[PDB]
């Protein structure tokens, strides 16, 4: 009862004061991230048959 | 117009007989996968009916004409592939009464008898059966107004095991594991409840009777004629015919009449 | 196709066959979902009948049976429930003694554990084989305290027979749709052998009607 | 005190919330609204994996892309090769009631577990021909729901005991224990530096643990219903969840907030299994309404269909090199799609 | 694991004998076996083939109609037949183990070996190179050749390499070329492409003495090559 209580306020605590950065930087790096490999995705571009060892 | 008539009756059941195997075939090949043993007999006799429409017209073409015009080649084809898929069709439709049969009174025997393998087993069994006969004809059924005809007190021994093995026995079996089936199924305690039940169980008890009573009132004209004709004109045609009927409508009313079909 | 490849095409053959066999011989044992509360009565109705889930195998008439056991899944049922949708039949146990016992009432927790059993959408189809346990234990009870403690819009004769009839009834009542499923309701005893017969004849029935079902004929 | 501690808690959680609403001033739509969408997916069955004669719970591909392991409840562990479709091993299970199996990233072992309450380790690689068990880790009161392997020495495993645990392969003992969730925990996912991972809970309720302390650092909560499936984005900052309320939900580790939604109101029913494409462009996710969609992550579109099963889509994973993409099903079929 | 051979001995010539190989310690019935002989001066020779499960069997075409393998996997047992021996057929014949699967690793464990003594279009592999003296510590290289391209469309190169210590069963080195077997130090490494093949020692010590053999796996008759002999 108590114990429980007074952990579930030690975690809140904790993850209380953690950083964070803005929503639009975070959207701004995933963005990035999916850009930077969008080539070396080949269910995103399709490859050629030859290069494809599921033919 | 008699001849013009049963020319009509024979179209429209040779065209009924493949549109209806066809059907059957595509609805085996894609709509419901045939694992089970039931998909493999209704395939087997899809295939035997197929068989014998495709063979129905040169029976046509001798009707109308009152001669074999197509040579000894191909009347020893015609005539043993006639009756190698004649005993296909009746005893593979035997064979599926035998199986609901076995599991509905057997049901613990039935989980390890109805395994598609073993259905497999039974089917290649009885193609090779009625492969026999199809070579024994296959050597005899020469030509000699040329008539295509099994040459040879041998013509009614022919007849005679052809009507033992082909009908009496078949009618025999399929009318004692039918109606054992059903009295079976009267005791059971989900068919044998309500009326919501009650009326399921009327309707496979319907449906054993109306299956039973096409194949005897399909093939008992034929078979009586030829076995009349043998011991002493215009109906052994229509006879034949009737024959004809029942190949092309034993899958069309098997689809029609199928709960798993009904239910896709 | 390689000299190695052809011989990893023929393992693979040899396993496709094993696999092909095991599945042939699983398909011939029968599926039990063993259900009910913990004191209702599982052991006894187990030892009649031959952490984790508990598999009980015994076999009857050259039937096999698979009987699970998952009241030592302390979890969300509605999470693993669907691992058991195809199966055979479920056994419910219900100690009909515990009707005055106080766990709200223990018959009415068992009432609303056989109404969430029964009306699962995994289990629209299958037959219930319903275990009322501790049958001499109610008779006892029946002769002091009434049927009224547990329903009190009962209003009939304190005798086993009429308190035992209304009990069942009550509990075939909870069954929506009584039209594709049908539960077997029997009365047992600590010391009562005669459950294995009862359980083999609502598997057959069940065989009966699966068959039929796979004939395209029902 | 009991109030009084309930009230703080209260407060708390009201400045968690107030602290990350403060740092949502853009969404990820309006940022990807100009950028390019993608065309058109078009993913065809390019092999189908018949051997399995019950529905597939799980399956997971190797780390050479090529051979994958499916667990079936038929009580077999099946090894296939992807590329030639023939199977390599086929590992028979103690207990048939299997929910997870995993793949070790160095291909020696197998793991699987279920309502057993075990996760067993096969060995792969012995000087007999045979697979064989090599250890069994007991210690969890609820059934594993997922296990993810560390390395050949650690696997970790969620379980629907409410707790994760990690374990230590050569001796068998769970050297940590994560608490904290109040339902079950449904799925788990290994960050690509491997340092901390998340778990997905039936509290409706996302939990992001360290590895070496042992603690939750952030709990992420914006489902309606039971998280049923868990997935790491290859960046390692974003993770996705699939819920029973037919929505997909995109998580930030920094910002700690939710991102952006998928779902779309023809789809009711649940999903059961998501994976992500090798840049992160393509969410997969799998459903019970016996197809598994494709979602363009940042803008939240339906990109494509994998349709082809005849029953619910249980499982899915995409290769270490994004090649290929396959599902199982509850129709005892797996699926490559290309 | 260990494979132990029994037969052999002195046999007449047009006599017959069966061979017998004893399996323990592994799933005899999940691996593939061969008989591999060696003559009593000559490299080895590949003899015959039988599956797992028996489902396929193949011969040497010098032994081709003559000897007859069979197994016996209840027993754990492996037999060799063969009738109307001639005076070529003296060798000293071996027992080998080999599972194929993705990743697998054939010809992996030899047995220990039986002599027998009689009194009185396939892919053509060389090793010119023989006899060769070896400093302990330095660095040697072994070259192969092969008549035909063993690289199959499956990328896969299959090349074999065996380390034959005096008096004792060749044991697998690479099987399939630039893959190290299991229980094989790092210092043997395996290259080539094509036709032509090298196996390369870094660092060599005292127990790494002995004939080197070079072993196709493309097609049978599953040709070896000739014997490259190092000397301390
Ligand atoms: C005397 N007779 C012949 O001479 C056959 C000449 C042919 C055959 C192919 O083309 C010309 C008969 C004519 C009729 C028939 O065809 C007919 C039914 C039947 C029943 C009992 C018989 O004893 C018998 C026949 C044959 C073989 C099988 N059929 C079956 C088709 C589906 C209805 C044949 O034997």
């Amino acid at each position: 009862s108590i114990a429980q209580a007074r952990k579930l306020v030690e975690q809140l605590k904790m993850e209380a004061n953690i950083d964070r950065i803005k929503v639009s930087k975070a959207a701004a790096d995933l963005m990035a991230y999916c850009e930077a490999h969008a080539k070396e995705d080949p269910l995103l571009t399709p490859v050629p048959a030859s290069e494809n060892p599921f033919r | 117009a008699i001849p013009v008539i049963i020319t009509a009756v024979y179209s429209v059941v040779f065209v009924v007989g493949l549109v209806g195997n066809s059907l059957v075939m595509f609805v085996i090949i894609r709509y419901t996968k045939m694992k089970t043993a039931t998909n493999i007999y209704i395939f087997n006799l899809a295939l035997a009916d197929a068989l014998v429409t495709t063979t129905m017209p040169f029976q046509s073409t001798v009707y109308l004409m009152n001669s074999w015009p197509f040579g000894d080649v191909l009347c020893k084809i015609v005539l043993s592939i006639d009756y190698y898929n004649m005993f296909t069709s009746i005893f593979t439709l035997t064979m599926m009464s035998v199986d609901r049969y076995i599991a509905v009174c057997h049901p613990v025997k039935a989980l390890d008898f109805r395994t598609p393998l073993k259905a497999k087993i039974i089917n290649i069994c009885i193609w090779l059966l009625s492969s026999s006969v199809g070579i024994s004809a296959i050597v005899l059924g020469g030509t000699k107004v040329i008539e295509c005809s099994l040459q040879f007190w041998w013509d009614l021994f022919m007849k005679i095991c052809v009507f033992i093995f082909a009908f009496v026995i078949p009618v025999l079996i399929i009318i004692v594991c039918y109606t054992l089936m059903i009295l079976r199924l009267k005791s059971v305690r989900l068919l044998s409840g309500s009326r919501e039940k009650d009326r399921n169980l009327r309707r496979i008890t319907r449906l054993v009777l109306v299956v039973v009573a096409v194949f005897v009132v399909c093939w008992t004209p034929i078979h009586i004629f030829i076995l009349v004709e043998a011991l002493g004109l215009s109906s052994y045609y229509f006879c034949i015919a009737l024959g004809y009927t029942n190949s092309s409508l034993n899958p069309i009313l098997y689809a029609f009449l199928d709960e798993n079909f009904k239910r896709c | 196709l390689s000299a190695e490849d052809k011989a990893a095409v023929e393992r693979s053959k040899m396993i496709d066959r094993n696999l092909r066999e095991d599945g042939e011989k699983a398909a011939r044992e029968v599926k039990l979902l063993l259900l009910g509360a913990g004191e209702s009565g599982k052991s006894t109705i187990v030892k009649q009948m031959k952490t984790g889930i508990v598999e009980t195998h015994f076999t009857f008439k050259d039937l096999h049976f698979k009987m699970f056991d998952v009241g030592g899944q302390r979890s969300e049922r509605k999470k693993w429930i669907h691992c058991f949708e195809g199966v055979t039949a479920i056994i419910f146990c219900v100690a009909l003694s515990d009707y005055d016992l106080v766990l709200m009432n223990r018959m009415h927790e068992s009432m609303k554990l056989f109404d969430s059993i029964c009306n699962n959408k995994w289990f629209t189809d299958t037959s219930i084989i319903l275990f009322l346990n501790k049958k001499d234990l109610f008779e006892e009870k029946i002769k002091k305290s009434p049927l009224t403690i547990c329903y009190p819009e009962y209003a009939g004769s304190n005798t086993y027979e009429e308190a035992a009839a209304y009990i069942q009834c009550q509990f075939e009542d909870l069954n929506k749709r009584k039209d594709t499923k049908e539960i077997y309701t029997h009365f047992t005893c600590a010391t009562d052998t005669k459950n294995v017969q009862f359980v083999f004849d609502a598997v057959t029935d069940v065989i009966i009607k699966n068959n039929l079902k796979d004939c395209g004929l029902f | 005190e009991l109030d009084q501690l309930r009230q703080e808690a209260e407060q708390l959680k009201n400045q968690i919330r107030d602290a990350r609403k403060a740092c949502a001033d853009a969404t990820l739509s309006q940022i990807t609204n100009n950028i390019d969408p993608v065309g058109r997916i078009q993913m065809r069955t390019r092999r189908t994996l018949r051997g399995h004669l019950a529905k597939i719970y799980a399956m997971h591909w190797g780390t050479d892309s090529r051979l994958l392991v499916s667990a079936s409840q038929d009580g077999k562990l099946i090894i296939w090769d992807s590329y030639t479709t023939n199977k390599v091993h086929a590992i028979p299970l103690r207990s048939s009631w299997v929910m997870t199996c995993a793949y070790a990233p160095s291909g020696n072992y197998v793991a699987c577990g279920g309502l057993d309450n075990i996760c067993s380790i096969y060995n792969l690689k012995t000087r007999e021909g045979n697979v064989r068990v090599s250890r069994e880790l007991a210690g969890h009161t609820g059934y594993l729901s997922c296990c993810r392997f560390l390395d050949d020495n650690q696997i970790v495993t969620s379980s629907g005991d409410t707790t994760c645990a990690l374990w230590d392969i050569e001796t068998g003992q769970q050297t940590t224990t994560f608490t904290g969730h109040t339902g079950d925990v449904m799925s788990l996912s290994l960050a690509p530096d491997t340092r901390l991972f998340v778990s997905g809970a039936c509290d409706a309720s996302a939990k992001l643990w360290d590895v070496r302390e042992g603690m939750c650092r952030q709990t992420f909560t914006g489902h309606e219903s039971d998280i049923n499936a868990i997935c790491f984005f290859p960046n390692g900052n974003a993770f996705a969840t699939g819920s029973d309320d037919a929505t997909c939900r995109l998580f930030d580790l920094r910002a700690d907030q939710e991102l952006m939604t998928y779902s779309h109101d023809n789809i009711i029913c649940g999903i059961t299994s998501v994976s992500f494409s090798k840049s992160g462009r393509l969410l997969l996710a799998g459903y019970d309404d016996f197809n598994c969609n494709v979602w363009d992550a940042l803008k939240a579109d339906r990109a494509g269909v994998l349709a082809g099963h005849d029953n619910r889509v249980s499982c899915l994973g995409v290769t270490d090199d994004g090649m290929a993409v396959a599902t199982g099903s509850w129709d005892s079929f797996l699926k490559i799609w290309n | 694991v260990q494979l132990v051979e029994s037969g052999g001995g002195l046999v007449q010539p047009g006599g017959s004998r069966k061979l017998s190989c004893s399996a323990s310690g592994f799933a005899f019935s999940s691996f593939g076996m061969h008989w591999v002989r060696q003559a009593p001066e000559k490299g080895l020779e590949w003899v015959a083939y039988i599956s797992s499960g028996s489902g396929t069997i193949y011969y040497a075409d010098t032994v081709k109609g003559r000897f007859t393998i069979s197994r016996d996997d209840p027993k754990n047992t492996l037999f060799l037949q063969m009738t109307s021996l001639r005076s070529e057929d003296t060798a000293m014949y071996y027992c080998v183990r080999s599972i194929y699967y993705y990743g697998s690793s054939p010809f992996d464990f030899w047995g220990q070996g039986t002599t027998l003594t009689v009194s009185s279009s396939d892919i053509v592999m060389t090793q010119a190179t023989s006899s060769v003296p070896v400093t302990p510590g330095e660095s040697v290289s072994i070259s192969c050749r092969s008549s035909k391209s063993l690289l199959h469309s499956n990328g896969n190169t299959y090349l074999y390499w065996f380390l034959q210590r005096p008096g004792q069963s060749p044991q697998l080195l690479i099987y399939r070329m630039s893959n190290l077997a299991s229980g094989v130090p790092d210092r043997f490494s395996g290259s080539g492409s094509g036709t032509a093949f090298t196996l390369t020692i870094s660092r060599l010590e005292a127990e790494d003495v002995g004939v080197y053999y070079c072993m196709q796996h493309l097609e049978y008759p599953l040709t070896f090559g000739a014997g490259t002999k190092l000397e301390l």
